[PDB]
């Protein structure tokens, strides 16, 4: 086509060899516009040749989208394949015409930011490229930022991920499942008195046992539990005569179970300001802890009044 | 009869499209919510609720660069491992044949 | 190693069991490839449980040494070389057969050779059961299911008689142990229809029409339980879901015993005076359980039948799945159980009603208390609770709406999106497992052929109650296994000519040869 | 001991340099290399010419595996071992089988295999021809139902060698290419191998699927043969072989599916169906179902025509065979107009005087369904008639006839509705009559395998009602695990007292389970949702006792309904898929069946109108058919031949065989210059 | 020739038009080969549907031609070469062509669509490009407006509200 | 739908409906860019075909054949 | 009998041993070899140019699957 440049074509072919004698010429590609960019050029160019302006957006996005070009000329090739594969996304969702060759060259960037993760050999250099920002693990935060499935399942990535998870007990997994059973029972259990003991002495070996973040789950999960096991209570210990008398009053469960529930709203202020607003929204999970607290809300409002 | 039946087959259809990335995805959601865990912002349960920037970027650099190459080096032995003879390489192979029968007959 | 560089310890771990786990290493240097084989196989499975993450390579690890194993029998040619590997042990046996089937080899042992030597051994003093009309094989299996206790008795008393060995036949030994237990199963029967007494004893004297003819019985379960329990260990009794549900029915079995010779003993009146927790009453369900539990043992009956083994195995494949989506429906019922039952039940009401429940000529109080609602969402999948439970007495319209409203959220969700879509996991489960049915219906019938190849066990349930040989065994299976691993190898090599592949490198290599020629003859000419 | 050593426990003899250096001088090619290594071989004895690689190549099997012949005449000039170098080089697919048939331990193959045995399994024509010329013979193999004292001695001896044997034997003759060298009739011997093969898969539950392949394979080389056909005559040879369309008619006693639908045996069966017609398939559909119906009425004419003179034209319009399938068809929808007019125009009659206005005319109909059943399963065959399962419906729907009117003769001959007895013959004959009349209507459905578009489906349909039968034995065995339970705990709860309706068949459902026919029933009618709730009720204040049933109740619908009837749904998906790709073959071979069924004059008339020189011309047919069969031989092989060299994939021993020809030419090349 | 060999004549006709549908004969030899590809694919439709039997050769060569049209579409590299070949009339009177003659490959060409969704959206850009809540806005204050615009054009066709009509969006 | 649309008739929602040479120009503009498409059109093909194909044993026996021919060749002049 | 006797009861065309050396030069694709037994065909010989073999793989029908244009261009030429 008319409107391919030789380093375009060079991209295509993916070759190595090719790349490194052509960029050695000083060669620059056009620039690509944004995502609705409609500005006196842009808008234009569709109304000149729609059809070549289609075709030169996607040879552009295909010559930059090859391997070579992104580990030849980059800063951070992770960061460009994380970037690029967005963008292909949102491509494909405005170009409808074209909506499986964006999808492609967004699939093979994330193949490609993949494989180069998996060429990863010592623990030191996973550990280099995971914390890198532009334990902390800024990198795979990216990563889950910008939805790169093939990143995260890696047995790499997912292996250290083990590892911090895990916390101290590394061994857990070396453990039978009839004692993980066992050890999840008898954490479950003294949830309040290791939570307590973070809140008074975080210094000794019971202080750093919530930290586990694999532990603090399981708090997390026993602290829901003990309030679904309150509320089935409530209606165990619900016979203070309100099955009769028009006006409530609170027992003692009705008192822990708003203030479990002025905690769980504490934590939900806490995700939407440390995180933002619409990440919440995105995940199915946090609608539904919404609503539910704007229920109970609504609920222990329409009590008082 | 008709509208349930046509949703038992659509979803035959769709179960049998996800079960191929579905353990890819089911670790991306494990890892979502682990990374969502592994902060120290609020560690309670619901009830109780510079040189150093260029050093680091040296040593990703650096790391990079090995990454870099290693994954070139298995790229092309992946595509020189993987892809199939065809054809046109049938074609360059009577041409050097052709080449060095011509070439022996002009020489002789 | 793990706390210093944990990825280059796991990917040395990796790399060195792909090294060891090769088939050319294991044919070299292993000086028992079919023990190592095996051993390595369960070693890989152990570490693809363990180590979650590289599971795949683990995975596929052991599929290749069995696949390994599986080639090196591909690789006989006489029945005497079959003898002398399946019989041999470390220190008729069948030794490695049975190291085989333990360590879940199931391509090993589904092998056509293998296959055809269990079968000579089932049908043992045959000439040739398989080739005859099926109405011939089925009257001779009624007559011998009829003369089982002639052959039983025959055993008793002369064991060198022919009548004596025939029951030494696995497969007679199988056909007078399946009419055994359809005798009990007809016992049983009986005891649902002959029974035509008062029925209003007090304490339900044990008569001779039925009791002490099953008494019996059980207890040769019982003792044939524990014989399994102490033969073969704890794990190969709780490995298999069949030995499990047999341990519950002969529990419940013991336990209507105890309660039925209690009532004997112990408050010894017409029947609607008696208390709900009688001891009469609780050894009448807890038979009628063991009941329902010992007539389904016919399904563990019919992996031998080859039309319809493979049929109850891929179901037997898929229940786990079914129990797998079975816990998600359970986390489903309890929301809305409990949601419903903290609506509903400020509305108790008695009113000196007839029946209450749902369990009544009409429903009421069906979402009053917590196992009142569990049993009300529950029935609902099935239609039989009506539409007049959502509605109370009196005249809340607004509680009634959202109750309605919940309970056909409920109904929607449990009878239109988790129903299909198990339907649809069903169903790529079984196109998953149709391909791997054979083998496993092939392994599952040699478990049951082997089951009943020892020495012990012989009599039904109504009875159950140096150096140099080793040497010259060890140097045969050495010399045979040597001539298994050269033919072994020689194939391999064969197929790897074989193989419909040529890369890139190839018509390189060739391009390289060639040019070099030319430039040799241009050098010299 | 933190590391584990390595050592060769399989130890073989190792190679000296020298000998080392001569299997690769052979590997590579060298002429004169190798030339000079068996001349210092003969005089002085240094390395051993007959030498084993450690893998286990000896020097003429890499000059085989290598496919060159100029070291092959060399090695065979000074006399090196040849052992089973010649099944190698017919493994091998080379034109060496001459020069190593013409000269004069450790084997891959096993001892029995024959050079012709394993020539047919690699199925090349060249080494089959070439070893029949010099003169081989494959040993036959003994009867599929064979019980003589060698087959059990050999049995005894050696049970895997004797099975191997069989197994070889029959992958010997199964090859298309000895057929097309040794058969006297192609397509007879690929019916009767495949015939014989399935028997074998059948009688060899092990080895199942070698055999089904085999007879898969014979089947697909009898549909290729027909398919090499090029004119009208040549198949109206083929097809009308004795020993009318004989040879079709044996094709479908040995169920060749493949050979049956092929598209030009399709086109002869087209054109004796619609013979003397100007093209149904080149018709506007109304006027098919427009003149469809105009003979559908004009069936009596065309039969009693028919009756009088079949001379006649109006009497021979009747004997084209879609004219008579349309008549029996019409009369088929006649009877069951008479059927519907019984039910719906028809007392307090004990003795049941029959009806004449309806039934003296349905009675000649049945009188023709039991002679032509009679007719079909005495003269046709017996195991064939059994087979056929719409001939077992048509068995049970005439039983049932048989039944009734001699019911209503016995009841008319010898004997208020409401004071009937139970057992009263009329109410029996009436009841019989019933089920007869949903047989006969229900027979229907076996005309649609001549429509185009439901004959796939009723064909699918059939196909899975035997796998429908499995998973219902294991459903009745479930049902008796908790009906016979459930009977045990209520059986003692059977309330009886002024109820006027026990059973599950009343308003108020009452002993659902107090026997084992009423509880079996009760669980039948639990699928379908129509057993309420409170059949789990007894009569006294007992609780647990109804905890347990209700229990158990429920456990049963989960078993039978959200376990087994979709595992059921899965199963038939699966069951789906397997047939559907195959739905097309089965359809056209059913309507085939169907077709021919009408071609013959064994019974031209419809069913209630029915009770009114040699070896001369046999040497011209068999001279006439081995000229066509060796034009569709010949056609065949030269096609086999071409796809073969069409599509191979380029195995590595190619490109070997091209590094070892090349590096024959530069060491040619190196000894000239 | 049907009576003396009615094999050799379905044979003869099934290689002819096997030769007729081959790609290359078609783009060497007809004057039209869109419309040589749409009659030939029609054709052979119906002989498919005339012949039951041979019926999947003929579906086989029907679909080949549809695939030949459409590479033939691909291979366009301009909306000036798109305008030329799809309002060709011998208006978009070959595309309405390919409607008649049922070739869902030609049609549902990218490059065809893209002309499509160009002249359906009729001097309304950035409508995919907008917010979903704001082009449902849209589409619900122009359908709630209705009246206004049906009126028009009825009384003053030349109106820009008379106009506004004239775009096929706008009266869906 | 798009195209039902499309027309001029209709345009009135169902409450308000109740040159020889310009010939030859487009015959000629058609048949240009016409074969322009062929061309690349076959082009394309042949491309395609050169690649992404197995080359069996046919191919495998005219390289092997011509091997053999040119080693005859040189035996003769040599 | 218990062995199957096995023989060609369609036995077809047969070669000469020198027909078959001709269709075995043919395919070695050989200059010089054909070439001469073309040449003694031209006299009276056993060889014939018209050699067909049963595979019906004529030299002319061999010479075009080994698609060496030289020999086919010398077969035409006689
Ligand atoms: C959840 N829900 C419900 O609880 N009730 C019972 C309330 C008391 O009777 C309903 O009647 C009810 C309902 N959802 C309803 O619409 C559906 C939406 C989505 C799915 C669905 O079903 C399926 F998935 F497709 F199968 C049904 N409808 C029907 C309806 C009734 C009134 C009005 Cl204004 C609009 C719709
Ligand atoms: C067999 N069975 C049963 O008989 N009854 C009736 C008892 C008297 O009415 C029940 O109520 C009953 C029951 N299994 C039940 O849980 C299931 C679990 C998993 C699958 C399932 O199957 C399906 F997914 F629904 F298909 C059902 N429940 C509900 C239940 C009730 C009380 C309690 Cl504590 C816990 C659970
Ligand atoms: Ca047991
Ligand atoms: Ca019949
Ligand atoms: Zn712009
Ligand atoms: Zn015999």
């Amino acid at each position: 086509t008319m409107d391919v440049a030789p380093v375009i074509l060079a991209a295509h072919r993916n070759n190595y060899e090719i790349l490194t004698m052509l960029l050695k010429q000083d060669v620059s590609l056009p620039k690509p516009h944004a995502v609705g960019c409609e500005c006196t050029l842009c808008s234009a160019k569709n109304k000149k040749d729609s059809l070549r302006h289609s075709r030169f957006r996607l040879d552009i996005y295909r010559c930059l989208a090859s391997p070579a070009l992104i580990m030849l000329t980059e800063e951070d090739p992770i960061l460009r394949a994380f970037e690029l594969s967005a963008d292909l996304k949102e491509l494909s969702l405005v170009e409808v015409e074209f909506r499986n060759d964006y999808e492609e060259l967004a699939r093979q960037c994330k193949m490609f930011a993949k494989d180069l993760l998996a060429q990863a050999r010592n623990s030191r250099e996973l550990e280099v490229i995971l914390n890198h920002t532009s334990m902390n693990l800024s990198r795979l935060k990216l990563a889950i930022k910008y939805n790169q499935k093939e990143f995260v399942s890696q047995s790499n990535c997912q292996q250290f991920l083990n590892t911090v998870w895990f916390g101290q007990m590394s061994g857990y997994r070396r453990k039978p499942t009839c004692k993980k059973i066992m050890t999840v029972l008898t954490v479950g259990i003294f949830w309040p008195v290791l939570s307590l003991c973070y809140l008074i002495a975080p210094k000794s070996q019971f202080g750093r046992i919530i930290h586990t973040p694999f532990m603090k789950f399981i708090i997390h999960g026993a602290s829901y539990f003990t309030f679904l096991l309150l509320l089935n209570l409530y209606s165990l210990v619900y016979n203070e005569d309100k099955k009769n008398t028009m006006g409530p009053a609170l027992e003692r469960i009705d008192y822990l179970l708003i203030l479990w529930i002025i905690g769980m709203i504490w934590s939900d202020i806490k995700r939407l300001w440390y995180e933002g607003l619409e990440d919440f929204l995105e995940e199915s999970r946090n609608q539904l802890s919404f609503v539910m607290n704007s229920l109970y809300l609504a609920t222990f409002a329409l009590k008082v009044v | 009869i008709v509208l349930t039946k046509l949703l038992v087959a659509m979803l035959h259809k769709s179960f049998q499209l996800i079960a191929n990335h579905e353990d890819k995805e089911w670790k991306f959601a494990r890892a979502k919510l682990w990374l969502s865990y592994f902060d120290d912002k609020c560690t309670l349960p619901p009830p109780f609720n510079r040189n150093l920037k260029q050093k680091r970027d040296e040593n990703y650099q650096k790391v990079m660069c090995c990454l870099v190459h290693r994954y070139l080096t298995s790229m092309r032995q992946k595509m020189q491992s993987t892809d199939q003879a065809t054809v046109e390489n049938l074609n360059e192979l009577r041409q050097d044949l052709s080449k060095f029968r011509n070439e022996i007959r002009d020489l002789l | 190693s793990s706390d210093v560089d944990s990825l280059r310890h796991s990917r040395s771990r990796l790399n060195i069991y792909k090294a060891l786990a090769s088939p050319s290493l294991i044919a070299l240097s292993s000086e028992d490839p079919f023990l190592t084989a095996f051993q390595l196989s369960w070693e890989l499975q152990e570490l693809s449980k363990v180590e979650n993450e590289f599971k795949s390579e683990y995975e596929e690890l052991s599929r290749q040494c069995k696949q390994f194993a599986k080639d090196l029998l591909d690789q006989t040619r006489s029945s005497r070389e079959l003898e002398i590997i399946l019989n041999y042990r470390d220190d008729n046996d069948l030794a490695r057969l049975k190291l085989a089937i333990k360590y879940r080899q199931k391509e090993f042992v589904a092998q056509p050779n293998c296959q055809q030597l269990l079968a000579s051994r089932w049908y043992d003093e045959f000439p040739g059961w398989r080739r005859r009309h099926w109405a011939v094989k089925m009257v001779t299996c009624f007559i011998i299911g009829l003369l089982f206790p002639v052959f039983s008795v025959c055993y008793l008393i002369a064991p060198k008689s022919p009548l004596g060995l025939f029951i030494r036949k696995p497969f007679i030994k199988f056909i007078c142990h399946t009419a055994s237990y359809l005798t009990f199963l007809f016992l049983l029967l009986l005891a649902s229809q002959h029974i035509d007494r008062s029925d209003l004893n007090r304490q339900g004297p044990p008569p001779t029409i039925v009791e002490w003819m099953i008494l019996p019985w059980v207890l040769g379960f019982i003792w044939g339980e524990i014989k399994q329990m102490w033969d073969g260990g704890l794990q190969d009794y709780i490995h298999d879901w069949w030995n499990l549900m047999d341990f519950v029915m002969n529990s419940l079995y013991l336990a209507t015993i105890s309660l039925k010779i209690v009532a004997f003993v112990k408050y010894s009146n017409p029947r609607e005076s008696w208390d709900m927790w009688h001891p009469t009453l609780v050894a009448e369900a807890l038979f009628a359980i063991a009941n329902i539990f010992s007539s389904l043992r016919l399904i563990s009956l019919f992996t031998a039948n080859s039309h319809l083994g493979p049929l109850q195995i891929s179901l037997g494949r898929m229940l786990l799945d079914i129990l797998k989506f079975l816990f998600i429906y359970c986390l489903v019922l309890l929301a809305f159980a409990n949601g419903l039952n903290q609506l509903y039940f400020y509305y108790e009401e008695t009113k000196g009603l007839t029946c209450k429940g749902i369990r009544c000529e009409k429903q009421n109080n069906a979402f009053s208390t917590l196992f009142e609602t569990l049993q009300s969402l529950f029935w609902s999948i099935f239609g039989l609770i009506n539409l007049y439970v959502t509605n109370v007495k009196a005249q809340h319209e607004f509680t009634e709406f959202v109750g309605a409203t919940m309970f056909g959220t409920y109904n929607v969700i449990s009878l239109v999106v988790l129903l299909n879509m198990l339907i649809a996991m069903m169903n790529n489960s079984y196109q998953l497992i149709a391909d791997h049915a054979d083998i496993e219906w092939k392994f599952a019938r040699t478990k049951l052929w082997m089951s009943y190849f020892e020495e012990g066990g012989t009599l039904p349930t109504p009875f159950n109650v140096r150096a140099a040989d080793n040497l010259r065994r060890h140097h045969q299976y050495q010399e045979v296994m040597r001539n298994l691993v050269k033919r072994y190898v020689a194939a391999m090599i064969r197929d790897a000519k074989t193989e419909e592949g040529l890369t890139e490198e190839n018509f390189k290599e060739l391009k390289q040869d060639i040019s070099s020629f030319r430039f040799e003859v241009l050098g010299l000419l | 001991r933190d590391r584990i050593p390595l050592r060769i426990v399989r130890a073989e003899s190792e190679l000296s340099p020298s000998e080392k250096a001569y299997l690769n001088a052979v590997e590579k090619g060298d002429y004169a290399s190798v030339k000079k290594s068996l001349e210092e071989a003969e005089i002085y004895f240094k390395i051993n010419i007959n030498c084993i690689d450690p893998l286990g190549r000896t020097a003429l099997l890499i000059a085989i595996e290598n496919e060159n012949l100029e070291l092959i005449e060399l090695l065979l000039s000074f006399n090196v071992y040849v052992g089973d170098a010649l099944l190698h080089a017919i493994r091998k697919e080379v034109v060496g089988a001459v020069e190593l048939l013409l000269n004069h331990q450790f084997s891959e193959f096993t001892p029995d295999i024959t050079p012709i045995i394993l020539a047919a399994h690699t199925n090349n024509y060249e080494i089959i021809k070439l070893l029949v010329q010099k003169g081989v013979s494959v040993p036959r193999p003994h009867e599929v139902r064979c019980n003589c004292v060698e087959c059990v001695s050999s049995s005894d001896v050696d049970s895997l060698r004797h099975s191997r044997s069989r197994l070889n034997i029959y992958k010997a003759l199964a090859s298309p290419s000895l057929i097309a060298l040794s058969s006297e009739d192609p397509f007879l011997t690929a019916f009767q191998l495949s015939w014989e093969l399935q028997e074998l898969s059948k009688v060899e539950n092990e080895f199942k699927s070698e055999y089904e392949e085999l007879s898969r394979q014979c089947k697909q080389f009898a549909k290729d043969l027909l398919d090499q056909t090029r004119s009208s005559r040549e198949l109206e040879i083929i097809l009308n072989y004795r020993d009318d369309l004989a040879r079709l008619k044996l094709a479908i006693k040995y169920r060749q599916k493949e050979f049956v639908a092929q598209p030009n045996c399709q086109q002869l069966l087209a054109s004796r169906w619609y013979d003397e017609f100007p093209g149904w398939r080149r018709r506007h559909w109304a006027v098919k179902m427009v003149t469809c119906f105009i003979i559908g009425l004009l069936f009596p004419v065309f039969s009693v025509c028919y009756l009088i003179a079949p001379k006649s034209p109006l009497g021979l319009f009747i004997r084209k065979p879609f004219i008579k399938f349309i008549c029996h068809t019409a009369s088929y929808l006649t009877f069951l107009f008479l059927l519907l007019l019984a039910s719906q125009h028809i007392d307090l009659n004990r003795q049941g005087p029959p009806p004449t206005i309806v039934e003296w005319m349905i009675l000649p109909w049945v009188l023709g369904f039991i002679w032509g059943e009679i007719k079909q399963m005495w003269d046709g065959g017996l195991q064939d008639y059994i087979h056929d399962w719409w001939n077992l419906m048509d068995f049970v729907m005439n039983s049932l006839y048989l039944a009734t009117i001699s019911l209503k003769i016995v009841a008319f001959v010898k004997y208020p509705r409401e004071s009937w007895d139970m057992w009263h013959p009329t109410l029996v004959a009436e009841a019989l009559f019933a089920i007869a009349n949903i047989f006969s209507s229900l027979r229907l459905i076996s005309l649609f395998t001549a429509n185009s578009h439901l004959g796939p489906l009723q064909i699918s349909l059939g196909r899975m009602l035997l796998d429908i039968l499995k998973f219902l034995f294991i459903y009745c065995l479930v049902l008796l695990a908790f009906a016979n339970g459930l009977n045990q705990l209520y059986f003692y709860y059977e309330e009886t007292k002024g109820l006027t309706c026990k059973g599950i068949r009343c308003e108020k459902q009452n002993n659902a389970f107090s026997t084992l026919f009423e509880t079996l029933q009760s669980l039948f009618w639990s699928i379908f949702g129509l057993i309420n709730l409170y059949v789990t009720n007894v009569k006294a204040q007992h609780e647990f006792t109804e905890f347990v049933g209700a229990t158990m109740f429920g456990t049963y619908n989960v078993i039978s309904l959200v376990v087994l009837l979709n595992m059921l749904i899965a199963m038939m998906n699966n069951s789906y898929q397997l047939i559907a790709d195959h739905a097309d073959i089965e359809w056209k071979f059913a309507r085939t069946k169907l077709w021919m069924s009408y071609f013959e004059e064994g019974g031209t008339l419809p069913t209630p109108f029915n009770v009114i020189r040699r070896a001369a011309d046999n040497l011209r047919r068999h001279h006439q058919y081995q000229e066509v069969m060796r034009n569709l031989v010949k056609r065949y092989v030269a096609a086999m031949i071409r796809d073969a060299k069409t599509e191979e994939g380029l195995t590595e021993e190619n490109f070997k065989e091209l590094k070892q020809d090349i590096s024959s030419f530069r060491f040619e090349v190196l000894g000239l210059l």
